[PDB]
């Protein structure tokens, strides 16, 4: 029965990210006074499947100046880390219940950064090298900020688990107690997912394609699947942590529905941000994080250290 | 118009509803109408192992009540 | 065992996808196709030369701040302590000296990308 | 399922052997990432997960900065992975054969009992409190905040002084 | 004649209310939210896309297309 | 546990041999240093978990903090070496013999 | 002071992140020292029973400790019940 | 019947390749101005499923839109060669077709078919964005007509 559970977690997530590509194209089009795809499917619903079939029936085109081992390892690594990151999320009962779920999330995200770096260095090209170095800078900045944000929020919570987050947000959201942490966490999830404004790793204008400039179809599709799965996951993690869905012990279906609605809203918010804003410079992203978010989040981490002590509202261990 | 995005949004909606609901139902089916009985600590794991030994069918979820005592 | 099986299933799924991607289509490989890209011209360098990054001090500071993160992370179990006054003072001192180091580096222009 | 920790320890030995054999630092950082993940799995198997996840996160950040530096300055035109010299591969397989030979010797010489083939997987976890709350790893690392404040303050001063040290070294 | 595009005439001094307004503009990302609202309005507008092979683009009788030789 | 501890001790020995035997790369030497550090961390963590020494569990965190400090200093010195020469070669830095 | 107020107002107009961070730092320092609930956190963590309460022998010379949990003696948690 | 199954599979792969056409972010002149006018909201190529990609590794069709200079021609040939195998060429405008207004110039390749094999020629100077979309759909029909699996099966 457990393999059936794995299938019912994995297959809907892959269909969800393919239709996330469709929804992104249509939302960007309708914000650009045009349409999305509406010819391939009845309403464009077959467009991601056509794109996937075309990408998997084009040749992968191994290059000459290329470390082949890392060149092959990196996209498979990215996809398996995206799915492994999807594993421990509770809706409201996780497939795999981890005590240190947030720590697992952080470790898997850093390993995904390593997948991007190894692809960029293995594809022995200058634009790939540029994309890899930009990824290094970006992950430095958002890694330190994300660690502080999660520390303060889970200090407001009890343990490092996520069912504890459900029980914490049973009565009220965490957005109202810590909304500045929610804003900085939203920006940090954008930086983690390498999304607009500060994508900077697949920068189509500064670079040609960044770290994917030598990846032809196939493993390029694997990288795209990993990126969009990470988009849905970061929005899902944001709505589990901050915008707590309604939980009732008798029925969890309304919890799943509320989680779905809020995750869809935050994914559409990501596409909205991409339509709205231009790109940062990757030194400006580092300056912005290390000069605005890091001092403010250090102060707010200190405030959330002091808050349960002076309010006597220390959360329980379990 | 703008409502043309709603088919893709609805497909994403059902594909996000399915995993959590399926996980809860599969947990109920595997644990016999109850939840997963997660064990964060050694005390909870000891309770699960004791229940597995008590049931006699080597399944912790087969709860034994006052019918075992005369 | 369960998490191990899910990890192996995801790894096997990614391997199956890339094996399908490599054995499905038709291959036609020649030298000009597999040459490095370089925007439609031959590359002058070998793309393995030194790059000379400009944020090296920020990277070392990131190492130190990551270990300060590792120090700060057992706080959810630290707040369950019986004393809580020395705990609060110690957390305040740790965050304050981390912030003082960041402020000193900012004043000394450490995070300014010296070219 | 008994020799899982032994398989992990052997993989850690292989990763440290590759790191000792010294590839290009890209592959050295790869080997250290693999060894860090394997050591995290070993700590998780032996007990609390906080120490393993901590060392994993720390080495992820460390090898990321290492990757940036070996791209910046510690690079060459042909970075050798392992096959530029056949001596490196021959020495890797020689070390593997020597590892197998030594563990077979220590299994045959079962008087001391450091490594036993039949007794492997029997003495991994010695004694555990079956009933009990708050006995996992991370409670002690929290007790650094209350019971070892000297450890906490020397670590904090090390990081603070290290910030000053690195600024003064790279002042130029 | 001419005009300036970025020059300011004198200054608005320093005031607590103006300082609070600038602080809220910086912290609450007000111009970013305004740009979000603008592209949201564009989302709820009607697209200008025509269904191509069935609805052709408009033209003029002066249009230069394919050459032809005529007859009396 | 004794087999695993023997393997960890041999891993430390291999990383020490890597530190002692140079191959033209100060960065590779620092990598061997951090491999020694990782081996010591795993040894200390396994020992504390086996002996249930929760009071001595802050020791791996302390060695990790000081090890990252020394890795930071080594990276800074490697930056200065690269600024001096441009190649980062331990045989190239040799001019203090006279 | 005029110069201090002008400097603070200019900092609040131009860099309203450092001002907020320093204010939050000062508030997190000050607030535990003036709150009346600060002792309650330590008392709650003391009263949380993670261990078994090991019984003591009855020598008959201690009247302070109870003889049964349903006794008026002992550290009652009515402060936490009404908190 | 193996012929029927092979024909339907070939139709499926042709449908995929014609519904997902990714041209390269590559133009040269006024014809590329009309190409991004075909990208404009009026004749939405993204509605057709046609979306530019900057890298030639992720491209499917090169839309040669502009004058192919002698100095430019090695770059165009290298960029075309760097594409993966199912690649197409749409020449656009008189310059890319046969040199056009600069046919007798000392520096202009008289048609981009001297350099790369051209699948579809789109006439005009410039061809309208409607005309370029017509050429794109004609290319879609052309690769709908392809029978690779059937030729392989009777090979
Ligand atoms: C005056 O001077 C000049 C210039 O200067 C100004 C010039 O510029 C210039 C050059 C001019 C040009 C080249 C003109 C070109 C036009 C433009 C530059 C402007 C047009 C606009 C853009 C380029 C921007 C486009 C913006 C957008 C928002 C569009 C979105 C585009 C995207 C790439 C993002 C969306 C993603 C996609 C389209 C693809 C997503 C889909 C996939 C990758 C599919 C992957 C999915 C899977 C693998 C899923 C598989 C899994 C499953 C489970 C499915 C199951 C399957 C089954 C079969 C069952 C010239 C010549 C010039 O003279
Ligand atoms: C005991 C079993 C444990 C494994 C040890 C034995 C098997 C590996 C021995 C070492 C091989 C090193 C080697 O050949 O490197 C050359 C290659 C580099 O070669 P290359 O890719 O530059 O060139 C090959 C080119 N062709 C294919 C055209 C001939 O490096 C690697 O393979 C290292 C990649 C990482 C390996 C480990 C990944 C683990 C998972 C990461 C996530
Ligand atoms: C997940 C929940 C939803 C989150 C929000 C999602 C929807 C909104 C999305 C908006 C668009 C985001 C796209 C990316 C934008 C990137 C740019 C950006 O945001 O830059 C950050 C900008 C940076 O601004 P900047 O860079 O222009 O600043 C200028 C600074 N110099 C001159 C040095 C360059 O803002 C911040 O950093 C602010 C962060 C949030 C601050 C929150 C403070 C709250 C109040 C605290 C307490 C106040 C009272 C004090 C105590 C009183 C006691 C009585
Ligand atoms: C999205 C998840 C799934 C992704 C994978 C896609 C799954 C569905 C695939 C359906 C189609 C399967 C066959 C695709 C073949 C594509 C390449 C092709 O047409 O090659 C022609 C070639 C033709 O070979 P040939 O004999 O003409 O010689 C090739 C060399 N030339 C032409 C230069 C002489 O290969 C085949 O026909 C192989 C068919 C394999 C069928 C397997 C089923
Ligand atoms: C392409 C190659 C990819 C290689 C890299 C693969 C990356 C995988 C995804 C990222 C993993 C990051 C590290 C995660 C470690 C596990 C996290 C964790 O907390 O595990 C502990 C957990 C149980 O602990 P706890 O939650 O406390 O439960 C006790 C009571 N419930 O659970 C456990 O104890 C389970 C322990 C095992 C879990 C990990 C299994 C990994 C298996 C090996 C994968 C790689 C194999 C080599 C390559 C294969 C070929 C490509
Ligand atoms: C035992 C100590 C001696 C080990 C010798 C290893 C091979 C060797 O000669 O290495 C020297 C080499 C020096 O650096 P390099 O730049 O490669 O110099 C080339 C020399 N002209 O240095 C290197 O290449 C670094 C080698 C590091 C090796 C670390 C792991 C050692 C594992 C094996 C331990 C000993 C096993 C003995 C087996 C005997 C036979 C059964
Ligand atoms: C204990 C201390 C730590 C507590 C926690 C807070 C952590 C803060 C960490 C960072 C602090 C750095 C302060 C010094 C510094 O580096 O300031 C630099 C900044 C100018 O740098 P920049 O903005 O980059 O300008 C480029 C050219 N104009 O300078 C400025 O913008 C000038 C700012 C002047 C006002 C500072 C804030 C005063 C707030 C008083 C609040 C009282 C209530
Ligand atoms: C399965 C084997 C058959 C696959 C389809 C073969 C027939 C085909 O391609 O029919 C064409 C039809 C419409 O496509 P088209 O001709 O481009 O329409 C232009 C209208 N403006 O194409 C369609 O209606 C699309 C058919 C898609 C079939 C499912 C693909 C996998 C999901
Ligand atoms: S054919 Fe005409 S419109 Fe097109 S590039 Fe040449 S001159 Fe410009």
């Amino acid at each position: 029965m457990f393999f059936i559970n794995i299938l019912t977690l994995l297959v809907p997530i892959l269909i969800a990210m393919a239709f996330l590509t469709l929804v992104e194209r249509k939302i960007l089009g309708y914000m650009q006074l045009r349409k999305g795809p509406n010819i391939v499917g009845p309403y464009g619903i077959l467009q991601p499947f056509a794109d996937a079939m075309k990408l998997f029936m084009k040749e992968p085109m191994r290059p000459l100046t290329t470390s082949m081992s890392l060149f092959i390892i990196a996209p498979t690594l990215s996809l398996t880390l995206a799915l492994s990151l999807w594993v421990p999320l509770p809706m409201p009962h996780p497939l795999i219940n981890l005590n240190l779920g947030i720590l697992f999330i952080l470790a898997t995200s850093s390993l995904s950064v390593y997948s991007i770096l190894w692809s960029g260095w293995a594809s022995n090209s200058k634009y790939s090298l540029f994309g890899a170095l930009r990824a290094v800078a970006q992950t430095i900045s958002y890694e330190v900020t994300m660690a502080i944000i999660l520390l303060s929020v889970l200090l407001m919570n009890g343990s490092y688990s996520l069912q504890t987050l459900i029980t914490t947000q049973e009565h009220m959201w965490l957005l109202l107690p810590a909304w500045p942490m929610a804003m900085m966490w939203f920006i940090s999830t954008l930086a983690e997912t390498n999304r607009a404004p500060f994508d900077l790793t697949e920068g189509e204008s500064e670079l040609v394609s960044g770290f994917n400039v030598e990846y032809a179809a196939g493993p390029f599709a694997l990288f795209f699947m990993a990126e969009y799965t990470n988009i849905i996951l970061m929005n899902a993690l944001t709505t589990i942590i901050f915008l707590g869905p309604l939980y009732y012990i008798n029925l969890p279906e309304l919890y799943s529905t509320n989680f779905m609605m809020e995750a869809l809203l935050l994914s559409s918010t990501f596409l909205w941000i991409r339509a709205s804003y231009p790109r940062f410079r990757y030194d400006q992203l580092m300056h912005l994080l290390w000069k605005n978010f890091l001092p403010l989040t250090l102060a707010l981490c200190m405030w959330h250290i002091s808050l349960p002590i002076f309010t006597a509202g220390v959360p329980p261990y379990m | 118009m703008w409502f043309e995005i709603l088919p893709g949004l609805a497909i994403m909606g059902v594909c996000l509803v399915i995993p959590g609901v399926s996980t809860a139902y599969i947990h109920k089916f595997t644990n016999g109408g109850k939840e997963k009985r997660v064990a964060r600590v050694q005390y909870q794991w000891y309770l699960m192992e004791r229940d597995r030994r008590i049931s006699g069918v080597n399944r912790y979820y087969v709860s034994k009540g006052l019918e075992n005592i005369d | 065992m369960n998490l191990y099986t899910v990890i192996f299933i995801n790894i096997l799924l990614s391997l199956t996808l890339i094996l399908v991607a490599f054995w499905l289509p038709q291959m036609n490989l020649y030298s000009e196709k597999a040459n490095p890209y370089e925007c439609g011209f031959d590359p002058t360098s070998s793309a393995r030369l030194p790059f000379s990054m400009k944020f090296f001090l920020v990277a070392i500071t990131f190492l130190l701040f990551d270990l300060e993160i590792a120090l700060l992370l057992p706080l959810p179990w630290a707040i369950q302590t019986i004393k809580t006054s020395t705990m609060m003072i110690m957390a305040f001192i740790l965050v304050t000296i981390l912030s003082l180091g960041l402020a000193y580096e900012w004043t000394q222009k450490g995070l300014e990308w010296t070219e | 399922m008994n020799n899982y920790i032994f398989v992990l320890s052997s993989l850690f030995l292989v990763g440290c052997l590759g790191l000792a054999l010294k590839p290009s630092p890209i592959y050295g950082g790869l080997g250290l990432i693999v060894s860090g993940f394997v050591g995290c799995l070993m700590v998780l198997g032996f007990g609390g997960s906080f120490l393993g996840l901590m060392v994993f996160l720390i080495y992820l950040g460390g090898m990321l900065v290492v990757f940036g530096y070996t791209t910046a300055m510690a690079t060459e035109e042909y970075p050798e992975t392992w096959g530029s010299n056949w001596l490196i591969l021959g020495f890797l397989v020689l070390g593997v054969i020597m590892e197998v030979f030594l563990i077979c010797v220590l299994n045959y010489y079962d008087e001391v009992g450091v490594i036993n083939l039949d007794g492997l997987g029997d003495w991994l976890m010695y004694e555990v409190d079956d009933v009990g709350v708050m006995l996992e790893g991370g409670i002690g690392v929290a007790a650094m905040y209350s019971c070892a404040t000297w450890m906490m303050v020397v670590a904090g001063w090390s990081l603070f002084a290290g910030i000053f040290i690195i600024i003064e070294i790279t002042r130029d | 004649t001419y005009k300036y595009v970025n020059k300011k005439e004198q200054e608005s001094e320093v005031d607590m209310k103006s300082a609070t307004d600038n602080a809220a503009r910086i912290l609450m990302w007000t111009e970013l939210i305004r740009g979000l609202g603008m592209t949201l309005s564009y989302l709820f507008r009607e697209p200008a896309t025509i269904n191509y092979p069935f609805e052709k683009g408009p033209l003029s009788p002066r249009f230069r297309g394919e050459h032809a030789l005529r007859r009396y | 546990m004794p087999s695993t501890f023997f393997n960890l001790t041999m891993a430390f020995s291999l990383s020490l041999l890597g530190t002692l035997m140079f191959r033209s790369h100060l960065m590779s030497t620092l990598l061997c240093l951090e491999g020694m550090v990782l081996s010591l961390f795993i040894m200390t963590s396994v020992t504390s978990l086996n002996s249930n020494s929760m009071s001595s569990m802050p020791i791996p965190i302390t060695i990790l903090v000081f090890a990252a400090c020394e890795a930071a200093v080594g990276l800074a010195l490697l930056v200065k070496v690269s600024n001096t020469y441009g190649t980062d070669y331990v045989q190239n830095l040799n001019l203090l013999q006279c | 002071a005029g110069r201090i107020s002008a400097f603070l107002k200019n900092a609040w107009a131009k860099e309203p992140v450092l001002v907020v961070s320093f204010s939050v730092w000062g508030l997190a320092i000050i607030m535990p020292m003036i709150s009346p609930y600060t002792k309650y956190a330590s008392m709650i963590n003391k009263a949380t029973p993670y261990n078994y309460p090991v019984p003591v022998r009855d020598d008959g010379n201690m009247p302070d400790v109870p003889s049964h949990p349903q006794d008026p003696l002992g550290p009652s948690l009515d402060w936490l019940k009404n908190l | 019947r193996a012929e029927y199954v092979v024909t339907k599979l070939d139709d499926l792969i042709n449908w995929a390749r014609r519904s997902s056409l990714w041209p390269m972010t590559f133009g040269l002149a006024c014809c590329a101005v009309e190409m991004m006018h075909m990208a404009a909201p009026r004749y939405d190529m993204d509605r057709f499923g046609v979306v530019f990609r900057a890298s030639p590794r992720q491209a499917d069709v090169m839309i040669v839109a502009g004058t192919l200079t002698n100095k430019m021609a090695p770059a165009l040939r290298k960029v075309y060669d760097q594409m993966p195998e199912p690649r197409y060429v749409v020449s656009m405008g008189s310059c890319a077709n046969g040199g056009g207004y600069y046919h007798y110039s000392y520096s202009v390749v008289r048609g981009c078919d001297r350099i790369v094999p051209v699948d579809i020629y789109v006439p005009g100077c410039p061809p309208t964005a409607e005309a370029l979309l017509y050429g794109i759909l004609q290319l879609q029909r052309k690769i709908k007509r392809e029978q690779k699996l059937k030729i392989w099966y009777r090979r």
